RNA sequence: UUGCCUUUUACCAGAACCAUCCGGGUGUUGUCUCCAUAGAAACAGGUAAAGCUGUAUUUUUU
RNA sequence: UAAGUGAUCUAGAAAG
């Protein structure tokens, strides 16, 4: 997250950012609500290079920089137990199938058939979809009788907004189905004022569904590539232990040389100065790499929506406290939370059914 | 880098140094806490030192020094020991040391809270429930000397 | 300086400017694990502790019926039912048979 | 340089005077404890608000397998894979490896000194036998003082690297060349010891001439260039005789020279063995401070002295790995280099200083 | 020294300790802060002791007695104000000193030397600290009294014991006291020079020290000492001439320089023998097993070698040995025989020793001689 | 700009500027040295040695 | 699921 060191030199940065975007294709450059600009690098070194280019040769401005955050993504673990509607629309949700996730990351009848090939899903759910990014299923009972359910293009766009800015901390939604269950469209209404209602209302519905779906936050994971001399193998393992959530999957021995080009997986959060640290520890015998093309997201350990949750302010938060910390902290970053003390929670009536009764 | 051999000795030395001063210091307490936290061996050392104190060394001290010691132990007790307490007969200065300790605890934790905490623990010598023929009278009596409750309750229970 | 933590530089200070890590740092590194029993006790102390459900049930029920309808659609569209009447008729049948069964359910 | 520019000293290496005089705890998530090592690795990214920061290298993994002895072309350190009448090229060359190619390969992998089989000469001075030790990392668990020495050395090195002093080219009339041009100099092949002794004699005569010229005959130069007054001095006389930082500096340089030349004389005069000489010279260079108050007059020589000390600390503990303690190490090269460079630095300064001095002796002061 | 960038935001637990006032050969000097009762302790303590006092006052009333300081002993030094303030020599005068704190405060505005302890008054509150503890602990911590004096020129004075010490002029004394430490052999760059007429190698100039030493050896005192010792030795030889078969005990008259000249040495006494002597191989005085090789001498020599040691060069035996086989085996200032004897006296430590060749049955005489001279040379 | 300090030299070590100096490269001239020291050989071939090419049955030529 | 690797400034002469 960039901010120019002086607000006097802000326009320059914007121009600079534009230039960077033009020149560096693999950079999502979201201008966040505060003014604090987000830059999404591919990884570390690339990001650094980008910044160097910006800070030296285009901006020529001193720049405040956040420590390397990671684009998280909200999701669910189970199907949404409730179906609470939205008003001045009740959208249920559930976890997309893990094969189907992968299938998605890369003619209705045809699509239906494909769906039944992927996860053996029902033809009812197959017909009513309109997915993006995850899946918008138009699966109430009245929707086939009704043509209020028709003209769901606006509705789909609203859904797109939901996907973009999730309930938790404006973190994009990932791996989640969306079963519609009702709509609160009265008889006489203009399509402008009704559609306009439904757009934010759609977002609200989605958020509600997520809340009721036991929402979980998903961090990404770098696929790792570490060539090291065989003698320095257990060191790498130790380092991984030192890192959080890091898995080591196959130590394929590269023939005809001491290199054990070991694949791995470090969570994108835990990964920072990984290359460098490895190099240091390995005495420069461990030319390591990180990358993210699989789009292999995963649940941050620990459960969102906890009061006490964690211990530390300075120290890295525990495993079971982590998700909550990430959420609240990211909300603060994104300026959603009010001051220091706050909480991510449901904006609905009935006292949340007295907190699940 | 002191080995497991003298850790106990080190702790003893520390205690003695504490005693030498005019009053109990936060300093020593913090030091004790840190060391305790560090390694299980030091926890053991501190424990065994405590045992040594209430066993044999305790009765040699003067009411000022003794009081200080009690305070120190109380501070430690409030956090980094379990309230294990090997405690009618032995009331020369040990019992008054105990008084000081209890005072410290109450001041730190709180009365009801303290009671709750001890309730959770065993507390054989402090709070016997099995009557033992006018023996609870003694403990009860001693705790009436300081502001403590539940002694009355205990006696009621016992008849 | 070193890790955001050394002295700016040894000139000025009027000393070595040697920078030990404390060994109380291990205590500050693991006080939650060391004093887990402090929170554990507390946690233990408070460790014992319809409309939506109904809605869900309803959805499941209507949804089931709609699955029947879908199935009808499948059978028709695949195996010899090019006409619309076949589809509509099938739907009607589903409604009648399904809502009959579900009327039975209601009765029970 | 990066470490310098951010005050993010890499603990094995140097630490400098600082180059200069949102982000809240509530916001960020300290998952990786962000180390200084990273703050120089990707300087523009991990270290926010960089200034004057260079970009370092980034690199490939080296598997240069070196052979021990008595063999060639063998997989040792590593594991093996899973699975019309004409001869081929270079036929009748049965032996694949020559007797030198075992070594040639090694040579090929070597660094800049031996890498190559031709070069231009450099001055003994210009060769840095010691730079390669402290530029590469300190071996294993030396005493704190030696570690400090290493750091000091690196600090010097980085400074030298950092302020490039581009030599000006137009002035291609050297001093010696200029002198050669005239008639009043002749040239001879003289033994270095002879040169030394003659130069002590010359220097002594010079300084005495200067002192007597000034008038203050009561300052007796000893032949060992250790100046002292003969009589108790009248205040006026005393005032007169406070010779400045030029003359004294000159004396000190001659003292330095007189020492090493004298040691050579001793060696060659049958007194001491060559090892003893080498040690002697080394002692002199590492204890110039302690043998001639050069620092007194020109205190920036402390840097030179410090450098020498550092070298000694470095050298000895590479010289005394398995060998025990004691004084008998020689190896005077890098210290000698230091002193040469100090002289290089000062030759201008003394040309100015003593220039003005003798001008005053001759022409009145302005 | 915790993480400066984080520490600004929130209080950290102290993580990294910087080295404050460091030193080479780090003897852990205790602070002062440990020997002052921290305020909270002082105040809780005060509350206790004053409560106790109150209770005992009531007891006194009930009993109808004067509550004497014999009963309140222990608490005498505790509390605020200090209990001592109850029984000091004039409370009934100080009873009428109301508005005392304010007056002490406003001494600030009406005086040049504004008192450093404005904030309390000893009459009203008593000694709110006591740093004899600090003194004692500090001396215990620098290796004790015993060890500090090795730094000092105590050994030079030659008292029976240091315990028998008790019963720009003032700082001169101070400088002279730490002469050995301050003028040290092991030293960074200090260039060696010697003071005039002496063997007091100053490792880099110190003015005050120089002034001291020069005053110490005024009237060529070093030279006089040297010559005196030589004379004494000559006398001794004369006395025991016929015992050790000596033809003539002649003094080789050297320049006055010799006394304190250190690069070279002419022999002070030359010893013409009657018969050939068969002197032992060179050795120290206390080295008992003197090896009598077949080598003989018709003539010995005695040299004195005065020295003034430091806290670093405070062994003499080694030095004297060095001197002996330096000047012998050096082609400047040759002795008539390369076989001879050399005495050296550490004037800074009264540590006599001598090295060299030994005529049979001579050593005991020399040992005894040195013992005598050291006990009382004029 | 800091530090030691406190009065300056001398300095601490950073900055920006600049200069000096120890050296270096080539290229061209000239000198100095040590060795030298020929005003004509091919063609016709031969001898020997060095540089390229050569060893029909459908698209080159049978 | 329970310890201790590591960062180490100076530094002396003149004249006052
Ligand atoms: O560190 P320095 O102050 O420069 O002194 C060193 C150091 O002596 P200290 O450690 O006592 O200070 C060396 O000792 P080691 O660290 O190597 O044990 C010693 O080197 P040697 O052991 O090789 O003798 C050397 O002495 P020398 O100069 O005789 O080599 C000596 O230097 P100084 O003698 O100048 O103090
Ligand atoms: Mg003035």
């Amino acid at each position: 997250v960039l901010q120019p060191l002086l607000p006097r030199e802000l326009p320059k940065l914007l121009d600079a950012l534009n230039k960077i975007s033009k020149y560096y294709p693999g950079v999502i450059i979201k201008v966040e609500e505060s003014g604090e600009h987000v830059i999404l690098g591919n990884g570390e070194l690339y990001m650094d290079c980008l910044l160097y280019d910006l800070r030296a040769s285009y901006a020529k401005i001193e720049i405040k920089i956040s420590d390397p955050l990671t684009v998280f993504s909200e999701s669910c673990s189970n199907e949404s137990f409730a179906s609470i509607p939205v008003s001045n629309i009740s959208v249920a949700a559930e976890p997309m199938d893990s094969k189907m996730i992968q299938d998605l990351s890369r003619p209705r009848k045809l699509s239906k058939i494909l769906r039944t090939e992927y996860g053996w899903d029902s033809l009812a759910s197959r017909n009513v979809w309109s997915f993006y990014v995850l899946i918008n299923d138009t699966l109430p009972d009245e929707i086939s009788p009704e043509l209020l359910s028709k003209y769901k293009e606006q509705i789909i766009q609203g859904f797109y907004w939901a996907v973009k800015e999730g309930p938790l901390a404006e973190e994009p939604i990932y791996g989640v189905q969306y079963k519609l269950l009702s709509i609160s469209v009265p008889s006489d209404v203009n399509i402008d004022v009704m559609k306009s209602q439904i757009i934010p209302l759609m977002k609200k519905a989605c958020y509600v569904g997520l809340l009721t779906a036991i929402p979980i936050l998903l961090e990404p994971i770098y696929e790792v590539d570490i060539t090291v001399h065989a003698p320095l193998l257990p060191i790498v393992e130790e380092l991984m232990k030192k890192r959080r959530g890091s898995r080591i999957y196959k130590t394929i021995k590269v023939a005809g040389t001491p290199l054990l080009e070991v694949r791995g997986q470090v969570p994108v959060i835990e990964s920072a100065g990984f290359e460098t640290d490895l190099r240091l520890s390995t005495n420069g015998l461990g030319m390591c790499q990180l990358y993210f093309w699989h789009k292999i997201w995963r649940k941050v350990p620990g459960d969102v929506l906890d009061k006490d949750a964690f211990i530390p302010k300075l120290k890295p938060a525990p495993i079971n406290s982590l998700s909550r910390d990430f959420v609240m902290k990211t909300r603060r970053r994104k300026g959603i939370s009010t001051g220091g003390f706050m909480s991510n929670d449901g904006p609905t009536l009935e006292k949340y059914i007295s907190a699940e009764l | 880098k002191i080995a497991n051999n003298l850790k106990k000795s080190v702790v003893d030395i520390i205690i003695k140094s504490s005693l030498q001063e005019s009053t109990f210091s936060k300093f020593y307490s913090i030091l004790s806490e840190r060391m305790i936290t560090f390694h299980r061996s030091w926890q053991t050392a501190y424990n065994e030192t405590f045992e040594q104190n209430y066993t044999q060394d305790i009765e040699d001290y003067e009411t000022d020094q003794l009081r200080i010691l009690g305070k120190f132990w109380g501070h430690l007790i409030s956090y980094e020991f379990l309230p294990m307490d090997c405690l009618e007969e032995s009331c020369p200065q040990g019992r008054i040391f105990i008084k000081f300790l209890f005072q410290e605890l109450v001041n730190e934790l709180g009365l009801d809270e303290l009671q709750l905490r001890l309730n959770s623990s065993k507390l054989d010598g402090m709070f016997p429930l099995e009557g033992d023929a006018e023996h609870i009278r003694y403990s009860i009596n001693f705790f009436t000397a300081i502001g403590l409750g539940l002694l009355t309750e205990d006696m009621r229970s016992r008849l | 300086s070193y890790n955001g933590i050394g002295l700016k530089s040894a000139k000025g200070s009027s000393t070595s400017g040697h920078v030990q890590r404390s060994l109380a740092s291990n205590n500050r590194r693991r006080p939650q694990g060391s004093q887990q029993q402090r929170q554990q006790r507390q946690n233990a102390i408070k460790k014992a502790s319809l409309a939506v459900q109904k809605q869900i049930e309803t959805h499941m029920e209507k949804r089931e019926i709609e699955v029947q309808v879908s199935e009808l659609r499948d059978r028709l569209e695949e195996e010899e039912t090019l006409s619309e009447e076949q589809i509509d008729k099938k739907c009607e049948a589903l409604r009648a048979k399904l809502t009959n069964e579900w009327q039975e359910q209601q009765r029970m | 340089f990066n470490g310098k520019a951010l005050n993010n000293a890499i603990p094995g290496g140097p630490k400098f005077e600082p180059l200069y005089p949102f982000n809240s705890i509530d916001r960020v998530i300290f998952r990786v404890p962000i180390r200084s090592e990273y703050k120089v690795a990707f300087p523009h990214l991990y270290n926010s608000r960089p200034r004057s920061v260079r970009i370092p290298w980034y690199n490939n993994p080296v598997s240069c397998i070196i052979q021990n002895d008595e063999e060639y072309d063998t997989p040792a350190l590593f594991f093996d894979p899973s699975l019309e009448d004409f001869a081929p090229l270079l036929a009748e060359e049965e032996e694949l490896i020559l007797p030198n190619t075992k070594d040639a390969m090694s040579l090929y992998h070597s660094p800049f000194p031996f890498n190559r089989t031709k070069g231009k000469m450099v001055r003994a001075q210009d060769v840095a036998l010691a730079k390669k030790w402290f530029l590469q990392h300190p071996d294993e668990e030396y005493p704190v003082k030696v570690k400090v020495s290493y750091q000091k050395l690196l600090k010097n090195y980085v400074l030298n690297e950092l302020h490039p002093t581009l030599p000006t080219n137009h002035n291609k009339t050297k001093l010696l060349k200029s002198l050669k041009n005239t008639k009043y100099f002749q040239q001879t092949t003289i033994d270095w010891v002879e040169a030394g002794l003659q130069l002590c004699r010359q220097g002594h005569n010079m300084l005495n001439l200067l002192i007597h010229r000034k008038g203050l005959t009561y300052l007796h130069l000893d032949y060992n260039f250790n100046l002292k007054p003969t009589k108790t001095l009248t205040t006026k006389e005393r005032k007169k005789s406070r010779l400045g930082n030029s003359f004294h500096l000159m004396r000190e340089l001659l003292k330095m020279m007189k020492l090493i030349v004298d040691t050579h004389v001793q060696f060659r005069l049958g007194n001491v063995d060559a090892f003893q000489l080498a040690d002697g010279i080394h002692y002199i260079l590492n204890h110039i401070g302690q043998l001639t108050g050069i620092y007194r007059y020109k205190y920036k020589v402390m840097h030179q002295i410090r450098a020498c000390k550092d070298l000694k600390h470095i050298i000895y503990y590479k010289f005394n790995k398995n060998l025990g303690k004691g004084p008998g190490c020689g190896f005077w090269q890098p210290a000698w280099r230091v002193w040469l460079n100090f002289l290089r630095g000062t030759i201008p300064l003394l040309e100015r200083y003593i220039g003005n001095l003798i001008t005053r002796q001759f022409e009145g002061r302005s | 020294a915790s993480d400066l960038s984080w520490s600004k935001q929130t209080d950290t637990g102290i993580t990294h300790f910087r080295a404050g006032m460091t030193h080479e050969d780090e003897k852990l000097i205790p602070t002062i802060f440990r020997y002052i009762t921290t305020w909270e302790n002082e105040f809780l303590d005060s509350q206790r002791v004053w409560a106790e006092y109150a209770t005992k006052r009531q007891e006194a009333i009930q009993q109808n007695r004067r509550l004497a300081f014999e009963e309140l002993e222990g608490s005498w030094d505790r509390g605020i104000p200090r209990i001592s303030t109850l029984f000091q020599r004039d409370r009934h005068t100080l009873a009428y000193d109301r508005g005392h704190r304010i007056r002490r405060e406003f001494k600030q505005y009406s005086l040049e030397r504004n008192s450093p302890f404005w904030w309390t008054n000893s009459h009203h509150d008593g000694k709110l600290w006591n740093l004899n503890a600090y003194r004692t602990d500090v001396i215990q911590a620098l290796g004790g009294i015993e060890t500090i004096l090795e730094h000092t020129l105590f050994k030079g004075t030659g008292f029976n014991s240091w315990e028998g010490l008790f019963w720009q002029i003032p700082n001169r004394r101070f400088t002279l006291w730490w002469s050995p430490t301050i003028n040290r052999a092991n030293v960074y760059v200090g260039f060696l020079v010697q003071l005039d007429l002496t063997g007091i190698f100053l490792h880099g100039k110190i003015p005050t020290l120089k002034i001291s030493l020069i005053q110490i050896f005024r009237a060529h005192l070093w030279q006089k000492i040297h010559e005196s010792i030589v004379f004494d030795i000559c006398q001794i030889l004369d006395g025991e001439l016929d015992v050790l078969q000596i033809e003539s005990v002649t003094k080789e008259t050297v320049h006055p320089r010799k006394s304190y000249k250190m690069n070279s040495s002419a022999a002070d006494i030359t010893m013409e023998s009657v018969h050939e002597w068969e002197v032992s191989k060179p050795s120290l005085l206390h080295e008992t097993n003197d090896s009598f090789k077949g080598l003989i001498t018709n003539k010995m020599w005695f040299d004195v070698q005065l020295r003034y040691g430091d806290y670093d060069s405070h062994d003499i035996s080694r030095y004297v040995r060095a001197k002996f086989l330096d000047y012998t085996t050096d082609n400047v200032s040759m002795y008539p025989s390369p076989t001879g004897v050399m005495i050296g006296i550490d004037l800074a430590y009264n540590m006599y020793d001598a090295y060299g060749n030994w005529f049979n049955g001579l050593k005991p005489l020399i040992q005894n001689s040195m013992r005598t001279i050291m006990k009382a040379n004029p």
